[PDB]
DNA sequence: CACAGATCCCCGGGTACCGAGCTCGAATTC
DNA sequence: GAATTCGAGCTCGGTACCCGGGGATC
């Protein structure tokens, strides 16, 4: 049998049956409700058609496709298949510890049980062959290692050789206090002096220093927790990958590779299929020597993916509870599960696993077949755990490589593995690539207030939700996938609500066939998401730049990837970096150091020309430019007192504290090297695209940005206060050069372009440009990297050429050769409303919209709605244009005490209509429908009165869906009626014994939905006073940039009504009196006015 | 000028400036409906209404062309287009103008200040202007009629009689006006009665029609609250019984003219 | 057990004066 | 005492600070 042991289920004879009551056609009424819930003595079955089958056979036939050689120890693949392997595409890269007793019968070769004998890690070069066959590549000679200062450990541990820290550190593994690592010698162990540098500190000097090479990442790992705590251990964070990649020249972690004949003519060898430790179809174990990392190619081999979608129901009393994955009677009622190509991208397989009978729809089907998809194979169960259970060998023995599918991470793996664990308890280590012993896990970001993600980790097995891809690329109130379908795709989806989904399941199979068809649908579209955005190709374009596997490209945050990259750099100069944050491990608003100013902005509305310049890649620039970095900088004036003043080093005061950065030709930076080998590298790639062909035109874009969104961060790698190496010092002086360099910008181009006839002798064309009016060029904001000025007194035709001549001109003046300056845009007219936030139209151009909440994703559509039509009126209507420019010419009070200027009319019309479309008592509901991030657990919030807080303990109240951690959570605002005022005021004399009045926002807001199914009403009040609050946020730059005077005059555009109360109305009605108002005609009001005052006198 | 002016200078703004001093700020929020026979300065305390009349003969100037219109008295929820009347705010005011332009269901009123400059003319306060557009849809409610009795007292009879009632829902407070013409208010406690003389001691009320009798009672205690928050010196009591819900209008003769109508219960009466 | 940075406006919720009214309550008194 | 003063005492918003939190801008 195998040589490690397989522990999936490959066979199941006994097991629990769960399943709904309802299923069972000829029941009574009595018995339909519930659940059928004990264990069954017969294998799962599953039946697709007619035809009936056990879910755990792999003979012939079978009702899903299948990509598996072995199966449960029974070789599956046909006679002498042995496919010559030369060339393999890698995808992800394992790392697993195996041991030379553990495959004594695996028949290795001795090379690779010399690499294993106690122990060894073995990094699994997980692929695919260009022919498709699955391949596992077993490198065995990768160690992992850390190092320690000589000195340091020679006078605290008397270590007189190698041989003595080699036995201490074996001595300190025996004495733990567990017995983790029992049977622990001095020869798993291996010291060798190396003369190294620490990375920081210019003036630091080469010692000596002792690399260990440890054989365990966990041995490692207790090492640098517990072994010598005082001295500091180099670099016992990196992975086995990590040097596997780092160590061996141009080694990927996702790219092709080859089989090289090795050194000494040592070529890879096979292993034999019961020794395979992967689901994979050929399997070798070799050296680094043997592989080559095989440039030429660069596309993709045919990778599956698998987009799947799990759909659930409520057992007990309330089925329209939300499903708990803790009860057993809530559970898995379908997963339509879509297999696609990655290489062609084309759907080869729709699968819909369904427990009971479901007959998908005719129209659905049509549709299918319209469309060229493939045609949906319904797999039907009787139980849960079948169903689960098949599911999960479809993830066996197809094993797609990738995993895609909306918000599948917060809800459908767990859900799925809350099942098969709390509920089954099957074991889902060796449901992944590995036969057994992988990580199948998931992470929720819980209680944890580090982590901004919920993780998966499936070995194998590259999981994209594309829920955080969306989430990352597209700005949307709501997330949900209707919402992210209309937005990106167009297509107008139709959603099932959960709470159908009891009554559809009741009916029959036509009726669960309509919720495959839903189930269906909203794969297909996550797939044309998938194919969209690609997700697949930018993160392997950034794990190949950075050295990561693209699940830590996915998953595990920015540090890793410039740590990596400088690691690699820093090992190639001799350095070494420091482990800190090792020491670290176990671990109002919070500021390192001084980040950019933003210039005081010259609010109002500019209908002057407004050039912008800003510089490109401005921190990193500065990085290159100045040559900062851990090694060059020197805190002491000691360390540079050998080299000159200027031309050999920077001085400069960044906290108070005077640091000295040498220049490039007395050493190098790092993160100089990093970025200035990126940004030609990119340069290098940005020219191919043009003259290339479409499809590589799309990786490389890929590529590209990739490069890009690498130099962007390491920046702020820097300045990680409790990071993979921090320097505040680096951090603090980009940005202290940042700020200078942005007033220096300034203050050039006001001692400069004062008067016209300096910039006429600077720039001739500028006489081509002369706008009527008095010539100025002042700069009226600028906030990090780009400044903008206005040029009054020139034409904007001709603008942005003479203000990139401008550009060009200030950056040969002012700032070292890789700092550029450039003008990319003219604002014709532009709202500079305050520091981050203005509109502004481009010359010839967009509308260009910065923090004014038309952009952000809180407000509702209405107001955002009327807000840009506001704002379309300020800039594209020229009557408004024109009074709102006239606007200026006096102080914001005169406006109170005058009419404001003609033009405006419409600009009030816009708001009067918003007003009477708010009262409306068909109002779309949709359009109130305010959101807001969940972006701590509800226990971590200091202030736990917020409006999304409310309607998340009210929808835990109603056994709703409740949101997860960083999602949107959409309200609306209630009318503060009767009713809800006591709902409040009950709710809080219940929540505080657990453990005349205006209600705020937070105890008014509700969940829409329910808000629709009952009759609830809106607060008017609270849409209308901010929707004219969104619009003297916006429009107080118009007035003086003074919010009270705009809110003034904002409101007084709104027609404002008088009447005296519906009760006496009524009563004085019954007293004779009369409506003399417009509500039932004009004429009549009329006459009653002239008998009312005749009446009178 | 305006399609719509009231002017006011002195002889004719001194009368004013004696109409709302002691109002004090009660009526700076309220309804002012001009129209051709003046303004009518409407507001509600404690939910009793209350009106003051500043009738078109009580101007240096009144111009009306248009429909009736009402204007909220409060400017941007904060400053008074009847602020310029309280008693002392801007001391040495000499002219106050509305100015009252546009069609007719949108009209702005301007109103303008000026002081006497020591030895001047002029000192517009522009820094003071107020500028209201009117309601454009407004039902207000106004007493009408002629009075079934009423009954003029100087001051020290009407302190009296406020006094003697009760504010608050326990006690009723009934007034009755019984054979041979001793008008008398009253409730479990307090009594108060008077001898009431025609007109065509200081225990004597003047009035018209006392020969019509009633006997009526009143709930909704807000009466002395009410004719005290308006500083009310001795006025006219007058009762209009003919209606499903009885009224009490109690109108200053006073500096002010101020008057403020209360409801009663429903009586029987011939 | 995981982790770019800082800056910045704006809103909701909370507190704390504080002038303006705003009547009462009782020395000084036409 | 009866008005009558501003005097002293209540309350009732008003405006403003301060803080966390959302969520922009680089
Ligand atoms: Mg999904
Ligand atoms: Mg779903």
């Amino acid at each position: 049998g195998p040589t490690q042991r397989h522990t999936y289920y490959s066979e199941c004879d006994e097991f629990r049956f769960i399943a709904p009551r309802v299923l069972d056609e000829d029941a009574p009424p009595e018995k339909r409700a519930g659940v059928h819930d004990g264990h069954l003595k017969r294998a799962p079955k599953v039946y697709c058609g007619g035809d009936e089958r056990d879910v755990l056979r792999v003979g012939s036939g079978g009702f899903w496709p299948r990509r598996s050689r072995l199966w449960g120890g029974v070789d599956h693949a046909p006679a002498g298949f042995n496919p010559t392997v030369t060339v393999f595409h890698v995808y992800d890269i394992l790392e697993n510890v195996e041991h030379a007793y553990g495959m004594r019968a695996a028949q290795f070769h001795a090379r690779f049980m010399d690499a294993i004998t106690p122990t060894g890690t073995v990094i699994t070069l997980l692929g695919l062959t260009p022919e498709g066959h699955r391949v596992a590549v077993h490198v065995y000679g990768t160690r992992q290692y850390f190092y320690m200062n000589k000195e340091e450990v020679d006078r605290h541990l008397q270590c007189r050789a190698p041989r003595d820290l080699c036995e201490r550190m074996a001595a300190a593994l025996r004495e733990s206090p567990g017995a983790s690592f029992r049977g622990i010698s001095a020869d798993h162990f291996e010291a060798e002096v190396v003369e190294r540098t620490d990375v920081y500190y210019y003036e630091t000097r080469p010692a000596l220093f002792y690399r260990v090479y440890v054989r365990s990442g966990r041995v490692l790992s207790y090492l640098c927790d517990n072994f010598c705590p005082a001295i500091k251990k180099y670099e016992g964070g990196v992975d086995a990958t990590t040097r596997f990649i780092l160590d061996n020249p141009g080694f990927v972690t996702f790219g092709w590779y080859r089989l090289k004949p090795g050194r000494n003519n040592t070529l890879a060898q096979p292993r034999a299929p019961m020794a395979f430790g992967t689901s994979s179809d050929v399997e070798f174990n070799c050296t680094a020597d043997n592989l080559a990392i095989e440039g030429g190619m660069s596309d993709l081999p045919a990778y599956k993916l698998m987009c799947f979608d799990i759909e659930c129901k409520a057992g007990g009393e309330d089925e329209l509870a939300f499903p708990v994955a803790g009860h057993p009677e809530d559970l898995v009622i379908q997963i339509s599960c879509l297999l696609y190509d990655l290489s062609t991208t084309a759907l080869e397989h729709v699968l819909l696993f369904s427990l009971g009978s479901c007959d998908l729809p005719e129209s659905h089907l049509n549709e299918l077949a319209a469309r060229g998809l493939p045609t949906p194979v319904v797999l039907e169960f009787d139980s849960e755990f079948e169903m689960l259970l098949a599911f999960m060998t479809l993830v066996k023995q197809y094993g797609p490589e990738f995993v895609t599918g909306y918000n599948i991470i917060n809800f459908d793996w767990p859900f799925l593995l809350a099942k098969l664990t709390d509920i089954y308890k099957v074991p889902l280590d060796g449901y992944g690539r590995m036969n057994g012993r992988g990580v199948f896990r998931v992470w929720d970001i819980g209680q944890s207030h580090f982590q901004k993600r919920s993780k998966i980790k499936v070995n194998g097995m590259v999981n994209i939700d594309m829920y955080g891809i969306i989430t990352d690329k597209i700005k949307l109130s709501s997330y949900k996938l209707n919402a992210v379908a209309e937005a990106v795709l167009k297509d107008k989806k139709k959603d099932l609500s959960y709470r159908d989904i009891p009554a559809y399941y009741a009916t029959g199979p036509a009726q669960r066939g309509v919720i495959g068809e839903y189930c269906i649908q909203d794969s297909l579209l996550v797939g044309q998401l998938f194919f969209k955005f690609l997700p697949h190709l930018e993160l392997s374009a950034v794990a190949r730049l950075a050295g990561i596997n693209i699940t830590r490209t996915i998953y595990d945050g920015q540090q890793i990837r410039v740590f990596t990259c400088l690691l690699r750099l820093a090992d190639q100069k001799g350095f070494i970096l420091p482990d800190t944050q090792g020491r670290f491990r176990g671990a109002g608003r919070h500021v390192g150091y001084q980040g950019a100013r933003v210039l005081d902005p010259t609010s109002g509305f500019h209908v002057n020309p407004v050039v912008v310049f800003d510089f490109a890649s401005l921190y990193p620039s500065i990085i290159q430019a100045h040559n900062l970095c851990f090694s060059t900088l020197s805190l002491r004036a000691d360390a540079v007192a050998h080299l000159e003043a200027g031309k050999d080093y920077l001085e400069i005061e960044v906290g108070g504290r005077r640091l000295f950065f040498v220049k490039a030709h007395v050493r190098e930076s790092l993160l100089s090297i990093l970025l200035r080998d990126w940004l030609a590298m990119r340069k290098q790639i940005r020219s191919r695209i043009p003259q290339s062909s479409p499809e590589e035109a799309v990786l490389l874009d890929k590529q590209q940005a990739a490069i890009k969104v690498v130099c962007n961060s390491v920046y702020g790698f820097t300045g990680v206060q409790h990071g993979l190496l921090p320097c505040l010092h680096v951090a603090a002086t980009v940005t202290t050069i940042g700020r200078e360099m942005l007033l220096a910008t300034r203050e050039y181009v006001h001692a400069r372009w004062a008067a016209f006839e300096q910039l006429l002798a600077d720039f001739p064309e500028a006489a081509d440009m002369r706008a009527p009016g008095p010539y100025s060029m002042r700069i009226i904001y600028g906030d990090t990297d780009s400044i903008f000025v206005l040029c009054r007194g020139l034409t904007a035709a001709g603008l942005t050429a003479m203000g990139d001549k401008m550009a060009s001109h200030i950056s040969r003046a002012l700032f070292l050769p890789p700092i550029k300056l450039e003008c990319e845009k003219t604002f014709t007219k532009l709202l500079l409303i305050a520091k981050k936030k203005y509109i502004g139209v481009i010359y010839g151009g967009k509308m260009l919209i910065k923090g004014v909440d038309l952009v952000r994703k809180n407000n509702c559509a209405f107001i955002n709605r009327t807000s840009r039509a506001l704002v379309d009126l300020l800039f594209y209507d020229d009557t408004v244009s024109g009074a709102a420019a006239a606007l200026a010419e006096r102080p914001a009070e005169e406006w109170l005490a005058r009419p404001l200027p003609e033009g405006l009319q419409a600009f009030g019309a816009v708001l009067v209509d918003a007003h009477r479309r708010i009262t409306d008592p068909e109002r779309d509901i949709q359009d109130f429908v305010l959101t807001a991030e969940l972006s701590r657990h509800p226990r971590a919030y200091t202030n736990k009165r917020l409006a999304h807080l409310t309607v998340y303990y009210k929808l835990m109240a109603r056994r709703a869906q409740v949101p997860s951690i960083k999602d949107r959570i959409p309200y609306v605002i209630v009318a503060q009626t009767r009713e809800v005022e006591e709902t409040v005021a009950r709710l809080a004399a219940l929540r505080e014994l657990d453990a005349p009045r205006k209600l705020l926002v937070s105890e008014l807001a509700e969940d829409p939905a329910y808000a629709i199914a009952h009759g609830v009403a809106l607060n008017t009040d609270y849409y209308f006073s901010h929707l004219l609050g969104a619009a003297c946020v916006t429009f107080k730059a118009l007035f003086g940039n003074n919010a009270k005077i705009t809110e003034s005059l904002l409101k007084r555009f709104i027609p404002e009504v008088w009447h005296p109360p519906d009760d006496v109305a009524a009563r004085l009605r019954a007293a004779g009196f009369g409506a003399v108002g417009a509500g039932a005609t004009a004429e009549e009001t009329r006459r009653m006015l002239h008998r009312a005052f005749d009446t009178l006198a | 000028g305006a399609p719509c002016q009231v002017v006011l200078q002195g002889a004719e703004l001194n009368g004013i400036l004696q109409a709302f001093a002691p109002l004090r700020t009660s009526l700076l929020d309220s309804l002012l409906v001009m129209g051709d026979r003046g303004i009518l300065i409407h507001n509600t305390i404690f939910g009793e209404q209350v009106f003051l009349p500043l009738e078109h003969s009580q101007f240096s100037r009144y111009r009306w062309r248009g429909p009736t219109a009402a204007f909220l008295s409060l400017v941007d929820q904060k400053r008074s287009l009847l602020s310029v009347f309280r008693a002392n705010q801007y001391p040495d005011l000499r002219r106050v103008e509305l100015a009252i332009t546009g069609q007719a269901p949108f009209r702005t009123l301007v109103q303008r200040i000026w002081t006497t400059t020591s030895d001047g003319e002029a000192v517009e306060l522009a820094s003071e202007t107020l500028m209201k557009r009117e309601l454009t849809s407004f039902v207000v409610l106004v007493p009408q009629g002629t009075p079934d009795v009423q009954l003029r007292l100087t001051r020290p009879q009407l302190t009296k009689v406020l006094n003697a009632t009760g504010a608050d829902s326990a006690t009723p407070t009934t007034f009755e006006l019984g054979v041979n013409g001793k008008f008398s208010v009253f409730t479990t406690s307090t009594c108060v009665t008077f001898a009431a003389r025609e007109e065509g001691n200081a225990k004597t009320v003047y009035g018209e029609n006392t020969h019509r009798t009633f006997s009526v009672v009143v709930d909704d205690c807000s009466m002395r609250a009410v004719l005290r928050r308006l500083q009310v010196a001795g006025g006219t009591l007058k009762f209009f019984l003919t209606t499903p819900v009885p009224s009490l209008c109690v109108t200053a003769t006073g500096p002010n003219a101020v008057s403020a109508v209360f409801l009663l219960k429903p009586q029987k009466i011939c």
